Parts: C-alpha cells; structure tokens; sequence
C-alpha cells in the first residue's frame, strides 16, 4: 500500500539523474548538484524506506543501531543540500556580473564536498553509543531514547538551516520587488518570486511538525502514548519530501519537461 | 544599347555549346563500380587548450605538425603525435579568419577583419617568433590565403578581388578582377599554375597565375559558395553552399558532373576535402556534424558526430592517414 | 647570442668559491642550461643541467652533495656554488645553452669558459690518439656500449670539433642533421652501436679534435677524442 | 563581351571521357588510400 | 621515455598554464557591438575596426564598429548590440526600419539583446513646433493616433512633441513583439546630442541582461 511512495521517489531519482548525463548542454555549476540531491535522495529510498515498512509490519524489532544512523546522515545530507542552493540562488541574484565571473567547476566540487562532510558528522556516534549501551536504542522497539542526541543533533540538522532559508527568501523577495521598479523584463521577475515561495512554504510544511513533535517529547515530559502515536505518522512525512524536491526544483525549465516527456 | 544583346547572343554561344558534349553522366558509367560500404571512425586525439570558437586550421607538409586559429586572439602549434604544443603565437588582433602553413616549414601566415595578412618567422637564431611582413592593399576583410613557395602568396578577399604578392618587397603583382560578390575560398592546384575561388554571386572562376586573366566561369549554385577544393589530378572542382548542396565541376568539359543533396539536409556547408586517391568527399555542416560521401556515386558513406558545435575547419594529412575537424566548441579532433 | 663566463682564481682545498654567467641576445627563460668541465688531459666532463622554469634539476656521481646551480631569470645570469673543493676539480668551466621540443638543436651555442685551479653507465669508445693528413677524405668512428636507438625511431648522438683556442662547436645532432653554418662537407652515418663521420675535402680549417657524446640517459658521456693533424 | 567571346573558344571534349579518366584515376591508386594496428601510428 | 620527450613534455605544460593564466583576465570585459547608418550620430553615443573602452561602476567595456551579411557571424557571442536612428528625418525612417528588421530577424543573432537610441530629439521638437513638415505626408496612419492615458510625459513639453515621439517608438517596438518569444528583449531610449548619462543606460542593461541570464539558468523561468 504505501511501498508506492518508495517506487515515485525512486523514479524521480532516476529521472533526475538521467536527465543531466544523456541530455548535456547543461551548466555543471548548477546542475551538477541537482545530480547530487537525487542521488542522496534515491539512497534514502533505498536503504531508509523499505527497512521501516518491516516495523510497521511487525510492530516490532527484526538493525536499529546502523538504520538509525543511515537515516539521519542523508536527511542531513538532503536538507543540507537545500540549504545551498537557496543560498547559491540569492547570491546569483544580488550581485549579478560577479556570479557569473565565478562560476566554475571548483565552486560545485567545493559545495558537494563540505555539504557531504558535514552530513556525516552527526550519524557516527550513533552506532557507537548504540553498540555499547542498548537501552539508548532500545525501549521496552527500536527509538533513540537519549536527549543528549536528540537535543543537540536536532538543531544543527533542522533548526539553522530554517533560519537562513527563511531570511533567504526575504532578502531573495525584496531584491526582485525592488529590481522590476527599473514588458518582459518585468513579467519574468515575478514567476521567480512565485516559485521561490511555492518551494519554501513546501519545505516549511513538509519538516516542520516532526521536530516540533520530537521536541516536544522530551522537553515535555504529556501522555507519551500519543506522543509515539504522532512519531509514528509524522516521520513519514519527512520521508515523503524527498522524491518531491527532485521535482519541484525541475519541471519548470521547458528542456527539462520536453526531457521527461520523450524518456519516460 | 546594343551590347546587351552581344551578350545574351554570346551567352546562348556557350550554352549551346555546353550542352551538346554531355553524351553521358557519372550515374550511368559507374553502374559496375561497387560501393565503398560502410566507413567507421573514431577519435584518436583530443586536442585541448583553446578558450574560444576555432576559425581555421591548416596541415604541415610533414603529417606531424599543425596549426590552429581561434577568437582567443592566439595560434597554437600542435604535435599529433603527442599532443604536445609547439608554439603559441599571440596575435594583434583577435578577429582572425584564416591562417596558412609554408610548405617549406619555416613561415605562417594568417589574417582576418584587419585586411592585412601578417607573416611570422618560426626559425630564429633568438628563438622566440617574430613578424616578418604585413601585407596591405586590400579594402575588405581577408578570407582566405595559400602560400605558393618562401616568396609569394594568393589572397582572396571581400571586396571582390584577389592578389598575388612579392613577400620580398610587399608589393602587389597581380590583381585579379571580374567578380561582382564577397570572395570566400582559393584552393591551389597541385602544379602551382592556376587556382580558383568561388563569391557570393553563386559562380566560380579558374585563374591563371602567369598572366592574371579568368579562363573560365562556372554556374549553377541558388546562393553563396563557402567552400572549394581541388581533385588530386587537377582537373576538378568540389564546392559548397549555403543552399545544402554540393557540386563536382570539370575543366575539360567546361560543365556539372554530380550533385551531392539529401532530403533531410537543410543546413549550410563550410568545408570541404578530398582524400589522397579521391574517392571519399568530406564535408562538414551547421548540423554539428560531418558526412562522407563517395565521390563517383553521390551516395552516403558515414557521418562523424562528436562535435557540440557548428564545424567550421576540415583537413587531410599528405599521406591520407588522418583527418582533422575544428568546431566552435574550441576543441580539435584527430580521426582515423 | 653571446655568453660569457666569469670568477674562477687560485683556491686551497678545503674551500669554496661561486661562479657566474651572464647571458644577453635571446630568450633566456626559454632555454635550459648545462655546465660542462674539461680537464687538461682528461677531456669534456658534464656537471649539472637545470630546467627553462627551475623544475627539474640533474647532478653527476662525483659531484653530489658538494655542487648547487641555481638560476635568476629577471637578471639573465647561471650561478655554480662550490664546496669542499678537491685538486680533481682543477680544470676548465663551460655555459651551454639548449631547449627541448621537436625539431629543435639542443646543443647549439658554448660560451668561452673560466680556468679553476687548486693547490650502468654507457661507456662512449673511441681508439686513435692521432690521424695524419687538403682534399683528402677523412673518416671518424666512434663506438658505443649499449644501443642509442630509441623506440620512437630517434638516435642521440652528437658531434663536436674544437679548434685550437677555440671552445667547442656544433657539427651534428642526432647523427643525420647538419648544425646551421656547418658546410656541406660534413656529413654522418652509422647504425646501432657503430657511428661514422666524413669529411669530404679537408682544409686549413679542419684540425682539431673530435668529441662524440650520447644524449640517452644521465649522465651525459664524452668521448676520449681523435686528434686530426694536417 | 570580351570575356564570354574568349570563354566561347574552348576546345571541349565528351562527358563521358572525363568521367572514365576520373573512375581510372580513383581506381589506380586505390591501393594507397588508408581510410578506404602495427602500421598506424596513433 | 627519453629526456627530450620530458622537457618537452614541460614546456607542454609551462605553454598550457601560460594560456590558462590568459584566459581569466579577458572574462573580465564586457563586449559590445555598434550599427547604424550615416547621419545617425553613432561616434556621439559615449564620447578595419574602430575601437573604443569606458569604464563605469569598476566594470570594463569594449566597442566595436566595423567600417554586414557575412562579418555579422563573428558577433554572435557579445553582449548587447546598440543601434542608433536619426529620429529628425522623415524621408529615411522606412530604412531604419527595414534595417531594425534584417538585424533583429537575424539568424545568428537569435540571442542578443538590443538596446536601441533614438537620437536627436531637439531637431524633432523644433520641426514639430515649426510646422513646415507634417509626418502625415509620409505617414498616413498618424492621423489617426491618439497619446495613450498612461503616458508620462517630461514636465513642461507641449502635448505636440510627445504625440509623435511616441509614434515613432510604437513603430519602431512593433517589429520587436512580432518574433523573439522571449529569448531577447529591446530597450528603447530617447537621447539627444548633448546627453552625458548614456554611459549609465548600457550598464544597467547588461546588468538587466545578465540577470535575465541567470534566471533563466536556475529552473526559475
Ligand atoms: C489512517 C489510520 C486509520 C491508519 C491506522 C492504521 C495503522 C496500522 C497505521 C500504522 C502506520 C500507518 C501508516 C504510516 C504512515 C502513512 C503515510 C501516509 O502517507 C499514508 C498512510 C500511511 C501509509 C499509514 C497507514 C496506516 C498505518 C499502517
Ligand atoms: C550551509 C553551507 C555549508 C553551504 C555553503 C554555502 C556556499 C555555497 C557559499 C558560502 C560563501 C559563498 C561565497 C561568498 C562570496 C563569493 C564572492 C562572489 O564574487 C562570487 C560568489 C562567492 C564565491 C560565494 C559563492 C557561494 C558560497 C561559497
Ligand atoms: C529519526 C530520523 C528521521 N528521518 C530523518 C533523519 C533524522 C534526523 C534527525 C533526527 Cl533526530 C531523526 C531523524
């Protein structure tokens, strides 16, 4: 029933993938990473999806100590991902003629680099905390019990990144608003500031309730049964935007929706 | 008044006399001739280093050495072999269109929207490159330019003239007049006694060196010629369009041979080349890629596609081992 | 194209002293450079050969540790440091000039040379101390112990005649290819390991000794020398 | 004028027999042409 | 391999770095081509090939003017192109036009933006005022033009002048709508003999250009 969920995602993925590689003329300093987001993407429908779809059929343990681990680096990774090009796109936006002169290869090689780097840092101690105590893992059954993870992770993984994305897309509006007070030339800078907010408020409302929630579960205590009953459906969610921001950033551009039609 | 009429009488003269030689065509005679088949080719070399559309590129007389012009404002000097570069020659202006290689190795020459050709020295007890001579004179810009030996030169340029110059004083021997469009292309006989150029008016004419006087005026094309060049035996012409069609000319019989066009070809045409025994025909198109065709059948052999840009350069090594391409996307390929 | 030498003196051992050259009349960031030794009764000896862009740097087996060469481009000179001086190093210093791509003549120009005095190898042979002898025929030969034909169909030999008084000089290279300036009198041939060289009508200009060399892997190797006496 | 009465004074032969020296050339050095592993050297 | 080889294996790499190093400085500047007719008063605009630089705002331009069917391919890769038309005389405005047409219908110029002066604009206002020439002698369809409501005229100007200034740019736009879908834009201006701001109208219009450039690289358009 919900396995089609993980088929979409993987399909996007693919389509994504593909469609940079066979197609060409295509700028490697901004479309490189897209190929990047896909792939950290399909790796979450890989290896994070199909494992908890068990759990729910079981409703029980059998894992815990390296799943836990995975899931947490590529959503990092992911969210990580989405992080730079909000920023990538209001410095291209700003100061026009320097983006252009700085556009290279060393600058994507750079951001996969230190985005890849920093998604790591947060999924080693888990299964190294995980293996040598087992109730940190195991509860009464597979959920990160200690706060000491879940208090400090968190806000590195989620709640910086919503603050630059946000004064981002301010700063990002009220340049354009400000450009067009300069026919086409206007028409365009509108379509831009609807996308930009279409995108952030999809982010803002795919993400936001987990944490909220999974905050709220340790700060709080607050009947913890609801509280794992909310856990339980709200963490889908978070699943479910990842085959959509390989779409939602793609078929805008008429290449990439003449690309699509003719390959699938 | 009455000239008008001399003319159009001695226009119907020709081609009167044209028609009654043409007993026979190319299509019927090599009927027992079997086809070449199928040509495959693939990229041996990559040759990287230019930041800019490639305009020209010219052989050596010794299969190793080449060189290649681009809108960077520099000329490289390339090894085949190894892919090492030789020489790389700053320019004093950037719009460049043409450039040449001396047979005898020791010079090379280029130009472009400046009209003046500039000649370098390669060989130098300093060991640095240096200018020898400007040539100027002409009122257009410069198309193209082939050296004869160490000491004289043909240009052809765009205010419907060409030239023969004396390197040693720099000054003009011969003019030649009688064209009425821009000048695109000049190919040089093998025997170095007469050449042929082809205009925007869609008519081609042979030259002779020793007096400056046109021979012969050939028709036939609906618009600008880009490109000619000259079978190994010296008795005819291969030219190229922009209305995506290319035609075999003959000396002797003063009229068309074969028509070389395709149905699903509505591009231009900006090279063309022989190989060494001329029975393959090569050519490169604003498609982004280059065809061959078979000379004495007008049928397609195969098609080199690894270009990202408009072709704009096509050569054959003297001893028919190579091709090399040029395109816009500043890369050269080496094909075998 | 001029070269000139400078320094040199009388040293006791144990000590040091440095030697300059000073280049002018071409390009002298586009060519690499050599120094060369010649003793009194030794013959010519290589040292060290530095790169155009300071990148690679080669030594001889007697003089590691105790010899430096270093370049300054904005000022056109060669510098030689030495140290710990020995009463082998007794003899005279060249400054040659050479650059590397295809075509090129990499052994063109010597200088003059200064005097310094104090207090797996391929062996190049050569066997005559002395060859009597105007418009007669003379013929060289020169032998190597390991083959200089190289794969890409390249052979490195190179021919050299001194003049009394004189400092070497440029015949051939690569053993078919006469140096610019050289008349057409000279001429060489030979394959694998056997070397030859002609002369085709002598003059008064053509004594002196003959030096052959191998230019296959460092360190470069001389020949004993064959004395031509009219 | 002049030029197409100069041009009219051809001596001109049939199409046919510039077609077969055409078709002999190509067909005698058929043997040398290289684009019609141990001899190629790229 | 053998020594030579290396060493030329090294000046190899020396001449590739010496044209990488090359390569970065000439990003720098932003080029530009010039066109228009005699009498158009192209050589007042900023004041084989003529050449000419400015700089405004730190950034670098370089102008071209050449001395058109076969040296316009060279072109293809500049910024911006600057046409120029005497707007002052009635008997040339068809071939202004017509020229405005075969360059902006131009097949290799698809891609290019052109930023268009209308020049000299006080012998128009002088003419208007003196009435010795009627446009409606060349131009029948001018009779029947009205100024629209949203027009901003410059205060003080008699409500006769902008009548036909406006004209003369709906002429002259009208070519533009026809064809383009999109990918190029045209930026009309009205300048005269005297104005010292011209340099400032082409800075932000490359500026426009390649923010329209970028926008378009994004997946945002
Ligand atoms: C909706 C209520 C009634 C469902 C109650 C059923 C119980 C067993 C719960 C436990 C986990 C739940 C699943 C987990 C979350 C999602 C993601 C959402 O995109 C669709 C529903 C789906 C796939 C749920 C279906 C119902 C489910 C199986
Ligand atoms: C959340 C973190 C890890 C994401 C990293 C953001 C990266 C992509 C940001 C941080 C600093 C930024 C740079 C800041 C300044 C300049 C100079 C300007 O003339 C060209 C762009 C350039 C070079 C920016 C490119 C994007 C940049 C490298
Ligand atoms: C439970 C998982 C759920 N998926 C996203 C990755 C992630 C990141 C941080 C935290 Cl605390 C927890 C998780």
């Amino acid at each position: 029933s919900i396995v089609i969920i993980i088929i979409m995602t993987i399909g996007g993925n693919i389509l994504v993938i593909m469609a940079v590689s066979m197609e060409k003329k295509l700028h490697n300093a901004t479309n490189y990473f897209l190929m990047s987001l896909a792939i950290a993407d399909m790796l979450v429908g890989l290896l994070v999806m199909p494992l908890s779809l068990l759990a729910i059929l079981y409703d029980y343990v059998w894992l815990c100590p390296v799943w836990i681990s995975l899931d947490v680096l590529f959503s990092t990774a992911s969210i990580m991902h989405l992080c730079a090009i909000s920023l990538d796109r209001y410095v291209a936006v700003r100061s026009p003629v320097e983006h252009s002169r700085f556009n290279s290869r060393t600058k994507a090689i750079m951001k996969i680099a230190i985005v890849w780097a920093i998604s790591i840092g947060v999924s080693v101690p888990i299964p190294v905390i995980g293996l040598r105590d087992e109730e940190k893992v195991f509860v009464n059954t597979c959920v990160l019990n200690d706060p000491n993870f879940v208090l400090i992770g968190s806000f590195v993984a989620f709640f910086i990144p919503l603050t630059i994305m946000v004064i981002t897309y301010c700063l990002t509006i009220y340049v354009l608003r400000r450009q067009a007070l300069m026919m086409q030339a206007i028409n365009n800078e509108r379509k831009a500031s609807k996308v930009l907010g279409i995108v952030f408020f999809v982010f803002l409302i795919m993400w936001c309730p987990f944490f909220i929630t999974n905050i709220l579960s340790v700060l709080c205590e607050c009947n913890q049964k609801l509280m794992e009953k909310l856990l339980n459906v709200f963490v889908w969610i978070g699943y479910v935007c990842s085959g959509i921001n390989p779409l939602v950033y793609t078929l805008f551009n008429k290449i990439y929706r003449r690309a699509f039609s003719n390959y699938l | 008044d009455q000239l008008r009429q001399e003319a159009e009488q001695l226009k119907n003269q020709i081609r009167d006399a044209r028609k009654a030689c043409a007993d026979a065509t190319l299509s019927q005679i090599t009927n027992n001739i079997d086809p070449v088949g199928r040509i495959q080719m693939r990229t041996r070399r990559t040759l990287r280093g230019h930041l800019a559309k490639i305009y020209a590129m010219h052989w050596g007389t010794d299969s190793r050495l080449l060189v290649s012009a681009s809108q960077d404002g520099k000329l490289i000097i390339w090894d085949s072999y190894t892919t090492n570069k030789v020489h790389a020659i700053p320019l004093r202006s950037s719009w460049v269109m043409t450039c040449a290689y001396a047979p005898s190795g020791n010079y090379v020459a280029c130009g472009g929207l400046d009209n003046i050709c500039s000649i370098y020295n390669l060989k130098t007890r300093e060991g640095n490159v240096r200018v020898s001579r400007e040539l100027a004179g002409h009122t257009g810009y410069l198309s193209c330019c082939r050296f004869l030996d160490d000491n004289q030169i043909v240009t052809s340029s765009g205010d419907t003239t060409c030239a023969l110059w004396d390197i040693e004083t720099g000054q003009q021997t011969t003019t030649f007049t009688g064209h009425t469009g821009d000048v695109m292309s000049l190919s040089l006989a093998p025997d170095t006694r007469l050449f042929v150029s082809g205009a925007c008016d869609a008519s081609a004419k042979l030259w002779d060196v020793r007096e400056g006087m046109c021979r012969q005026t050939f028709t036939g094309h609906e618009s600008d010629i880009n490109a000619i060049c000259f079978f190994p035996n010296g008795n005819a012409f291969a030219t190229g369009s922009d209305d995506a069609t290319c035609r075999l000319f003959d000396l002797r019989a003063d009229q068309e041979l074969m028509t070389y066009s395709h149905d699903n070809i509505i591009c231009g045409i900006t090279s063309v080349s022989f190989s060494k025994s001329g029975r393959l025909l090569l050519a490169g198109y604003d498609d982004f890629n280059c065809n061959v065709w078979d000379a004495l059948k007008a049928d397609r052999a195969g098609v080199l596609a690894g270009h990202d840009n408009r072709v704009s350069c096509l050569g054959v090594t003297d001893d028919g081992m190579a091709v090399a391409t040029g395109s816009w996307d500043s890369f050269l390929k080496i094909w075998n | 194209v001029q070269l000139v030498e400078s320094g040199g003196g009388l040293v006791q051992p144990g000590g040091s002293r440095k030697l300059s050259c000073s280049a002018s009349g071409f390009a002298f960031s586009s060519f690499g450079m050599h120094w060369v030794r010649q003793a009194p009764e030794k013959g010519l000896e290589w040292v060290a050969y530095i790169s155009s862009g300071s990148g690679t740097i080669y030594y001889a087996d007697t003089v590691k540790g105790r010899f430096t060469i270093s370049r300054d481009d904005p000022k056109n000179t060669l510098f030689l440091q030495m140290t710990s001086l020995r009463s082998e190093d007794t003899a005279m210093y060249y400054c040659v000039r050479s650059i590397y791509y295809y075509g090129s003549s990499p052994f063109d120009f010597w200088g003059q040379g200064t005097t310094l005095t104090v207090s797996s190898d391929i062996v190049m042979t050569q066997a005559t101390s002395s060859v009597p002898v105007p418009g007669e025929s003379v013929s060289i030969s020169c032998r190597s112990s390991k083959s200089l034909l190289h794969s890409n169909g390249n052979t490195y030999l190179y021919w050299f005649l001194q003049r009394p008084g004189q400092s070497p000089q440029l015949l051939i290279y690569r053993m078919s290819n006469l140096a610019s300036g050289v008349p057409d009198r000279f001429s060489g041939s030979g394959s694998g390991t056997a070397f030859t060289l002609t002369i085709s009508r002598l003059e008064a200009e053509d004594v002196g000794v003959y030096y052959c060399m191998q230019h296959l892997e460092y360190p470069l190797t001389f020949g004993a020398g064959t004395k031509l006496e009219l | 004028v002049e030029q197409l009465k100069m041009e009219a004074n051809i001596d001109r032969i049939k199409v046919s027999k510039a077609a077969a020296d055409l078709m002999a050339y190509c067909e005698a050095h058929a043997k040398e042409d290289p684009l019609l592993a141990s001899e190629n050297p790229f | 391999v053998s020594a030579e080889d290396k060493a030329a294996a090294e000046r190899s790499k020396m001449i590739d770095k010496n044209l990488r190093e090359d390569g970065e400085k000439a990003r720098r500047t932003l080029r530009l081509l010039l066109l228009g007719a005699d009498n158009s008063g192209k050589s007042t605009i900023v004041k084989g090939i003529f050449e000419t630089k400015f700089q405004v705002d730190k950034v670098n331009f370089h102008m071209f003017d050449v001395g058109r069917r076969k040296w316009i391919q060279c072109f293809n890769d500049v910024t911006a192109i600057i046409f120029v038309v005497d707007s002052s005389d009635y008997n040339r405005l068809q071939e202004a036009l017509n020229d405005f047409k075969s360059i902006w219908n131009n097949r290799w110029l698809r891609t290019i933006s052109v930023i268009l002066f209308l020049n000299k604009q006080d012998l128009l206002a002088e003419k208007v005022l003196a009435g010795k020439s009627k446009i409606e002698d060349y131009f029948p369809e001018f009779a029947r033009y009205t100024t629209p409501e949203d027009a901003t005229p410059e205060p003080g100007e008699d409500p006769r002048v902008t009548r036909a200034k406006y004209f003369i740019r709906k002429e002259f736009v009208d070519i533009s709508t026809a064809s383009g879908d999109g990918r190029h834009i045209c930026y009309p201006h009205f300048t005269c003999a005297v104005d010292t701001e011209n340099a400032r109208r082409i800075f932000n219009d490359c500026k426009d250009i390649i923010l329209q450039m970028n926008l378009r690289e994004y997946n945002l358009v």
